[PDB]
């Protein structure tokens, strides 16, 4: 439809309010591939459409913004998604990325290793994850909530996402976590966004917009994922690369959103309102310091 | 006294007919930019492609030290504009060419400082 000229399709609200049972994901357009512009990689196209969609939300965009990107390496040993994020984000935005395997990157700093080894002294305004293990795509076994790096991501959000910040976390039919959906109820708004270039995949980005640090809504994550699959199962999305050809309004506007440091006792309804509108970030404004835990072993003799 | 000469090695490899380094990260952009060589955001004009800088750097891509004595990289974290006719080998292009320190275009691919 007219959806084909959008960067992708967000989960309609009515599907979010259902109580479906989890079924297998059977996509009508399965196997089809979008025609990408000449020489453009899928992950560049995909991140571009993700960023085009995020431009339509009420993201907080402060000065001295801090973004961290998990799962940023490719099997090519480069970081196409990080390159798009850096293009999108205002110049000077502090960008850190990470992956299990070594890769070369345009980020300001890159940590190599299991994400659970990553620690940061500071809080973040935006968290992007493309972390994924293709071995989860096992149609012969039950599709249960997954732990692994999702357990890390849930804790990291609750501990290190600034109030007002946002996240975009890649999931698929089999790569998902019930607590992560439940955590989407701690943002002013949330959705599951499917890029039009990859619409034949059960992939989506779970987007939490403007973190409130407490539940606005109680979400059962097993039911929500079933709701997501029901939507995908019943709403074929036409593969489309159209939005890639209009880049004039791509850059994220440097809103200069205010940053304040506040203690949990000071977060009143008026603060919560400002957080909910993309008008306020709550965190310290100190230096950005990160580290990766390294396991040491001497296997000699 | 001994240090590997990766630049010479890549030049000789290309002259002997080797396939250019691939998977340089090409960006989507308007292609209405300034055309300067190395920029904080993609600046390709109609005659250029913009690439993520690190992916077009021989030293980054080969996991070797940079020539700069402090080991700094001119490309990492920026975007490099490559003439469309040379976009089949962005690494070779960035290695073989030099940026005009006055106007910021590639010498011989946009720099007109030596014409007034
Ligand atoms: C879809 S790919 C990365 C694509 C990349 N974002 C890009 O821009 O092209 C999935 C990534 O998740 C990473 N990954 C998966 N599990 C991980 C874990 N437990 N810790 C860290 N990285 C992980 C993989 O190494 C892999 O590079
Ligand atoms: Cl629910
Ligand atoms: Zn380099
Ligand atoms: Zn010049």
């Amino acid at each position: 439809s007219s959806q084909a000229w959008q960067p992708g399709v967000a989960m309609p609200n009515l599907y979010k309010m259902q109580r479906m049972l989890l079924e297998k994901c059977d996509l009508q357009n399965y196997g089809d591939s979008a025609t990408l512009p000449k020489g453009i990689m899928m992950n560049v196209a995909k991140y571009t459409q993700l960023c085009q969609y995020l431009n339509t939300l009420t993201l907080a965009v402060p000065y001295n913004m801090r973004v961290i990107h998990f799962g940023a390496g490719s099997d090519k040993g480069v970081a196409p998604g990080t390159a798009v994020l850096r293009q999108w984000l205002p110049t000077g935005t502090l960008l850190v990325d990470s992956d299990l395997n070594d890769f070369v990157s345009d980020a300001d700093s890159t940590l190599i290793g299991d994400c659970a080894t990553v620690h940061t002294a500071n809080k973040w305004d935006l968290i992007i994850s493309d972390m994924y293990d293709p071995k989860t795509k096992n149609v012969t076994k039950e599709n249960d909530s997954k732990e692994g790096f999702f357990t890390y991501i849930c804790g990291f959000i609750q501990q290190k996402l600034a109030l007002g910040g946002s996240v975009a976390i890649k999931i698929t039919e089999h790569s998902w976590n019930a607590d992560l959906y439940k955590l989407m109820g701690h943002f002013a708004w949330w959705t599951a966004f499917v890029t039009n270039v990859n619409a034949s995949s059960s992939e989506a980005f779970l987007i939490g917009c403007n973190y409130l640090g407490k539940p606005r809504e109680q979400i059962d994550g097993y039911v929500m994922h079933a709701n997501y699959i029901f939507w995908r199962n019943t709403n074929p999305i036409q593969l489309s690369s159209y939005s890639l050809f209009d880049m004039s309004k791509f850059p994220l506007k440097l809103r200069g959103t205010a940053v304040m440091s506040l203690k949990e006792g000071q977060i009143n309804d008026m603060i919560l309102s400002l957080l909910s509108k993309g008008r306020l970030i709550i965190r310290e404004n100190n230096r950005v310091v990160i580290s990766s835990d390294v396991l040491v072993n001497n296997e000699n003799l | 006294a001994f240090a590997v000469d990766a630049a010479k090695a890549y030049k000789d490899y290309l002259a002997s007919g080797g396939q250019p380094i691939t998977n340089c990260v090409k960006m989507l952009c308007t292609h209405t930019g300034t055309g300067q060589a190395i920029t904080v955001t993609p600046e390709a004009n109609m005659d250029q492609e913009s690439f993520g800088g690190a992916s077009c750097c021989l030293y980054c891509r080969c996991h070797i030290d940079h020539p700069n004595p402090k080991g700094f990289c001119d490309l990492k974290g920026k975007y490099v504009q490559i003439p469309t006719t040379c976009a089949n080998d962005p690494v070779g292009f960035t290695l073989k060419n030099t940026v005009c320190t006055v106007c910021g275009m590639w010498k011989g691919y946009g720099c007109s400082c030596d014409q007034l």
